[PDB]
């Protein structure tokens, strides 16, 4: 029988809850599984395996310690890293990257600068404060 | 030895002794770790009101599941709780063990499940919980009860349901159980059988003039619109308890046909200063205000008894009614649609649809809703003639 | 030489770029593997190793196994960390561990089990009346569970105990925005921003409380600031995104909703709204994948199955969207234009039994527009 | 039983590798997982002073004052790295000193339970 | 218009203190939503038991914020 | 036949399904029509929270003069019904009288003496008390009720607590004798009542039982073991957090550490789970104490002591509240007052002498003090003042 007792403490659970867990867990498993049962299973050179918007040939040249379709290229491949691998980019409509695209960097700069006083002035601040 | 603390703990919860059979129950759990110990100390919590620490006591150290009985009385002291989500969580959404002379513990395990639907709003699901309650103990009589009063099963399934069950358990008692049944079963379908079961109960059996003989008799004849013989059976009933509610309804209602205005200002009266609480009195007051044309006043009347006690369908019928009288026809519409929805298994709510419906002039609507109504009951003179 | 390494991954971290901090910290951990500090900056990103080399190339067995807990709380994959607290991490261990107890804790959390997440982290708590760290997950649980004693407890020891904490301050912040008012919760969450900086979670706060606030800029700032401290938190990106919403813009509005939930693929409420980005671009057909993905996600939440029934009866899938509806209404019964929809569907399908009943319960639920399922009801027959 | 002994030697020879060096957050981690392991062995147990006397060390490197002070002060008798410790966050915190006065002139007259050991930032 | 407030008051009469309070600015809707008053709005759908109880709760228990 | 009927009924009132309970009651009673089957069904209708139709019933036929059950069940049903006189006049102001289960002449007597301390006359209910304990001892409420308030000083009480014999026990007296003498009062005897806890938690496994945590908190308390007193009821409450009996020494002792978080929480979570008993809106006027808002303070011991006139924490709460404030002659009539309802409790004239310091009329608080010390030897309080 299906065992439900590390989701809830209280040794009983409303069989609502029961298929409402198991339904819900199993699909979480096959989406990260695929791009059945929990308690059955769980299981499935530079150590880094990988980052966020690292490809393998980035991760390589870490080892290491490192017109037109052109753009296009250039165009998913900008995407590719920000959005993590997302499958929706090839469904996207040509057209529809390019302000995409545009709004990204224009986004991006805006950090830079937010990433990036008098004696009289600026001992008020900690007064104030 | 602990059998004289066990018995004497259990006159002092039945004498109304709390304080002693609280203490006596303490000192023989912490004695022996009896489960039905710790059920009686759980009942004795019950009885003062102390739900909560009950269900501490049951929680604790998890003893439900090793015996029903404590299961039960952990349930139910959720659903007073109102905590229908654990109350359903240790019960079970359906029966776990589908496949003594008193009541089998299953059979109560449904009826809780059943009220607890109902208390969900969940009719469906609740009328086959109570059906099941009903089907596997016939000695349970709260889930029959419960349903027929409810409306939850149309006429002629309550009957076929009454034929399906049998009365093997019983025995001797078979016959007048039978008729005691029998009795409380809904009217409108051959009510000739009624009649007949309820003369063979009353001269052979010392049961000729009890409160339930006579309620069947006072039912009858007001379906049947037999007024004054209503009346005489509600008085010479009413004379031995002043404040039997089974019979009021249809008592006051009896009084307001005949427009007695004078007694049903007394009896309003004097259930004012016995039942505040009560949405009988609150009904019978408004509806005082009815027999004297007062439909705007008690609009309120009948909005406080409907919300003093849900699931009453006489309330929220005349609240409907005095929607509909005068004026204000749009929203009679709406008001009507949530006696259909909240109060399934009553042709009547459908049948008030219809004839509002008729009412704007508008039809085939009109027709669907009368229709409706007649599936829910077959044998109805106002349906019929709408 | 691992310690130099580390260092080397904290800087890199703090200053630009988390790819050459993440190498760095795996470099340490290739030198030595109990570097905890280091796997939990890696953790900080969605970075993972691979721990049999490392672990291995009881006790590492058990090491093994809360580096795994992590790597999958990191991932967003809760599932798997309870399965293994289940079955390994034995309950003298389970019990006792503060921070086993912070991270089940935010596991049951991040689902939508809200109980269980109580009675863990306030087994904690009562474990460590004083521990100020990672409360403020705590304050956003009692957000969302509505409840202002507990809150007031947290906030009056916090207070007491910790009275220059950052976290308390945000717990301060939390509870008033939880009462009445977002201006003085917006102060209290400034003042534990300038206390300590760095502090994405009081960013995002803010930016919140200014979206309700009805000031979009400030709101805008604010999540702006939250991405500059942390470049990873899909708070702030979902925060984002619902703003470009409420302007409009639906474009950055969907880079923001996806960008969040690149980090945290298991939650409806971002899936639900790049998917709604998706149909303002009128992207059908890849806008159902993720609603699809949505509702096996997890059963029992309206939102999923009511986009659900809303998408298919668009482009007209009436088959399964019949039962969607219906098990929607099984779910929740008290949602008004899902049973206007359901009626939709019963007369389409050609069922007007089921038609009537179900547009009674819209006309109940909904006094205002009964005129208009007046009018459906003429047209179901 | 016989690798649970080694299991918690590797665990306080890691605890004293990462103090030594200037690594903290590490030191707090394997203290944690130290003392709430060592849980489970009686109080007679000098690995569970020892466990307690780590963390309570450890709880007060990091500025987590007060939490060394309330763990120092459930077992500030055991051993005297504890009554170190909560000597310490007393002064610091100035909450509670006589208690501390009163175990550090008893742990001092008696010198000139648990009293000396090998481990780091034992007092002299 | 004043003899029905006198007979509604003198009916009005019969009630316990909590249960007056309940009803003290009680308003019920057509379609069976519920307006509540606190002397906060307690408006719910009637007909669910829990919510009588709600009401009841923030009448006579004790609610505070504690800063 | 009947016996079917009946034992279904008695399941019926066992599994809580009182309709099917009334039902079978009236059925069964109309079939064999004796007072037993009038009584079982006034039982149901009195659990019924139905106490009209209960003792109109029985009192239709008169049946109170047939059974002696019938007559207890009126009674108790007129004593819910806020009946005092006719439920005398039923029950009779006097002993008319003067195996398992318990006699019925020690209920009726009890329930007598209940009458009689909601009608103020507290000497009659002390009458009657004694007589219902020492006519018979299993009516552990005549002793428990008698105790609670202090309506007898504890020397008297330690009397006829010897003058009651335990020998119709027989083999079970040997534990119930030391569970009765837990229960006595703690000021005097204090060492017997010890050596009877060792008694209990040896031989028979009762050290886990929770009166037995309750005297030996209630023995802390009276030393003024604060500390001991959160320990243990800190370990007692872990189980059961809404134990009333255990609740207002948790208080006292929580108020003596002035600690403002724990006494918070609680007075809470009790607000919420009992909002009609008295002991919670004591808890939020101590927690007010604590945090020293006497305004408010003020009226959540007033609404305390108006909810149970048997409540002495209250009134002297309140009198606190008063001296606290600022004014005094309030506090007077206050403390006084607390006195007179509850003679022999020394602590409200102790904290009415002390009032008389802050007067600077020391003539009066010399005899208070002295009969104050009558009583306790050995308490910080007494010897400081």
């Amino acid at each position: 029988q299906y065992d439900y007792s590390p989701f809830c403490e209280r040794n009983t659970l409303r069989e609502s809850r029961i298929d409402s867990f198991l339904k819900a867990e199993r699909a979480a498993h096959c989406l990260v599984f695929h791009k059945y049962r929990p308690d059955i299973d769980i299981m499935c050179s530079m150590l880094l395996e990988s980052v966020p918007g690292c490809n393998k040939e980035d991760l390589e040249r870490l080892s290491r310690r490192e017109r037109l379709d052109d753009i296009i290229n250039h165009e998913t491949n900008a995407l590719k890293s920000f959005w993590n691998d997302s499958g929706l980019v090839n469904s996207l409509q040509s057209h529809h990257l390019h302000e995409e695209y545009l709004l990204l960097q224009e986004e991006l700069k805006n950090v830079y600068k937010i990433k990036c006083e008098s004696l009289r002035d600026k001992c008020r601040r900690h007064y104030s404060n | 030895a602990i059998e004289r603390l066990r018995l004497w703990r259990f006159d002092a919860l039945m004498q109304h002794m709390y304080r002693t059979a609280e203490y006596i129950a303490d000192k023989v759990y912490n004695i022996s770790n009896d489960p039905d110990d710790a059920f009686w100390l759980g009942q004795v919590y019950y009885n003062n009101n102390q739900y909560v620490r009950a269900v501490e006591l049951i929680t604790r150290n998890n003893l439900d599941g090793v015996n029903i009985l404590c299961r039960y009385l952990l349930g139910l002291s959720f659903v007073k709780l109102q905590r229908f989500d654990d109350a359903l969580d240790v019960i079970g959404e359906y029966n776990p063990f589908s496949e003594d002379g008193g009541i089998k513990m299953e059979s109560s395990l449904c009826f809780l499940r059943g009220k607890i639907y109902f208390a969900q709003n969940n009719f469906n699901k609740a009328r086959d919980a109570f059906r099941e309650a009903i089907l596997v103990d016939i000695k349970n009589f709260e889930a029959f009860e419960m349903l027929l009063s409810k409306n939850l099963l149309t006429p002629q399934e309550e009957w076929d349901l009454f034929d399906s069950l049998d009365f093997k358990e019983f025995g001797e008692d078979k016959e007048i159980m039978k008729n005691l049944y029998k009795i409380n079963l809904s009217k409108y379908i051959n009510t000739e059988d009624i009649t007949k079961s309820n003369e063979i109960l009353a001269k052979d059996y010392k049961l000729a003039d009890n409160v339930d003989v006579v309620r069947s008799k006072v039912d009858i004849c007001y379906t049947q619109c037999k007024f004054n013989e209503c009346l005489e059976l509600c008085e010479t009933v009413l004379e031995n308890d002043e404040f039997n509610t089974n019979i009021l309804p249809a008592y006051i209602g009896c009084l307001y046909e005949l427009s007695n205005k004078n007694k049903l200002f007394l009896l309003s009266h004097r259930l004012a200063e016995t039942f505040p609480k009560s949405a009988i009195t609150w009904f019978s007051v408004a509806t005082y205000y009815m027999s004297l044309d007062r439909i705007s006043e008690a609009q309120k009347y009948y909005s406080k008894s409907s919300i003093l006690d849900p699931s009453f369908a006489a309330a929220w019928l005349g609240f409907a009614h005095t929607y509909a009288l005068e004026g204000e026809q749009d929203q009679a519409l709406t008001a009507y649609s949530t006696a259909s929805r909240f109060f399934p298994g009553m042709h009547l709510p459908k049948l008030f649809l219809g004839m509002q419906f008729m009412a704007m002039n508008s039809l085939n609507l009109a027709e669907s809703y009368f229709v409706l109504a007649y599936d829910i009951c077959p044998n109805d003179p106002l349906v019929l003639n709408e | 030489l691992a310690t130099l390494n580390c260092l080397l991954g904290n800087l890199y971290m703090k200053l630009d770029h988390s790819k050459e901090g993440a190498f760095y910290h795996s470099e340490a951990l290739a030198i030595n593997p109990y570097l905890w500090e280091s796997y939990e900056a890696i953790c900080k990103m969605r970075a993972t190793v691979d721990l049999k080399r490392v672990f291995f190339d009881t006790l590492p067995e058990i090491m093994y196994n809360f580096a795994l807990i992590l790597r999958s709380s990191s991932q967003y994959n809760s599932f798997k960390a309870i399965r293994l607290f289940e079955s390994q991490i034995p309950s003298h261990i389970k019990d006792t561990m503060p921070w086993c107890l912070v991270q089940l804790g935010k596991l049951h959390f991040e689902i939508i089990n809200y109980d269980m997440s109580l009675k863990y982290f306030n087994r904690l708590k009562d474990l460590q009346p004083a521990r100020v760290k990672d409360m403020e997950i705590f304050s956003t649980l009692l957000w969302h569970l509505h409840d202002k004693v507990k809150s007031s407890n947290l906030a009056n020891g916090l207070m007491d105990t910790m009275p220059n904490k950052p976290e308390t301050w945000c717990c301060i912040g939390n509870l008033l925005s939880l009462q009445k008012d977002h201006d003085a919760a917006i102060k209290a969450f400034e003042k534990a921003t300038q206390l300590d900086p760095n502090f994405a979670y009081a960013y995002t706060l803010q930016g919140h409380e200014h979206s309700s606030n009805d000031s979009s800029d400030s709101a805008k700032t604010c999540y702006r600031k939250a991405l500059a401290c942390d470049p990873q938190h899909y708070n702030a990106y979902y925060g984002l995104g619902t703003s470009a919403m409420k302007l409009g813009q639906y474009e950055e509005a969907l880079l923001y909703f996806e960008k969040a939930r690149s980090i945290n693929p298991v939650n409806v409420v971002l899936i639900c709204c790049c998917g709604g980005s998706l149909e303002k671009l009128g992207y059908k057909e890849k806008a159902l994948q993720y609603y699809e993905l949505a509702c096996h996600l997890q059963p029992t939440s309206s939102l999923s199955k009511y986009k659900m029934g809303q998408l298919l009866y668009s482009m007209t899938r009436y088959n399964v969207a019949l039962q969607t509806f219906e098990e929607l209404v099984k779910l929740v019964p008290d949602d008004a234009t899902a049973h206007y929809l359901l009626g939709q569907t019963y007369r389409i399908v050609g069922r007007k039994k089921d038609a009537i009943k179900e547009l009674t319960v819209a006309m109940n639920l909904d006094p205002k527009g009964n005129q208009v399922i007046i009018d459906e009801l003429q047209k179901c027959h | 039983d016989d690798q649970a002994l080694s299991t918690i030697i590797q665990l306080q020879d890691c605890i004293q590798q990462a103090i030594q060096q200037l690594n903290y957050s590490t030191a707090e981690f394997l203290a944690e997982l130290l003392y709430a392991e060592c849980s489970i062995l009686d109080k007679s147990s000098v690995y569970w002073s020892d466990a307690v006397y780590l963390y309570a060390l450890s709880l007060f490197l990091n500025k987590s004052y007060h939490t060394a002070f309330q763990i120092s002060k459930e077992f500030k008798e055991y051993h005297l790295g504890i009554a170190y410790i909560f000597g310490r966050c007393a002064l610091q915190l100035s909450q509670g000193v006589n208690e501390a006065i009163l175990t550090l002139l008893s742990i001092i007259n008696v010198f000139s339970m648990v009293l000396n050991s090998n481990l780091v930032h034992i007092p002299d | 218009m004043t003899s029905e407030q006198n007979s509604n008051r003198y009916w009005n009469s019969f009630h316990d203190e909590d249960d007056w309070n309940l009803f003290n600015g009680m308003e019920l809707e057509s379609n069976g939503v519920v307006t509540f008053a606190g002397q906060e709005t307690i408006t719910g759908s009637i007909f669910d038991r829990r919510i009588t109880q709600l009401a009841y709760a923030r009448n006579n228990g004790w609610h505070e914020l504690a800063l």
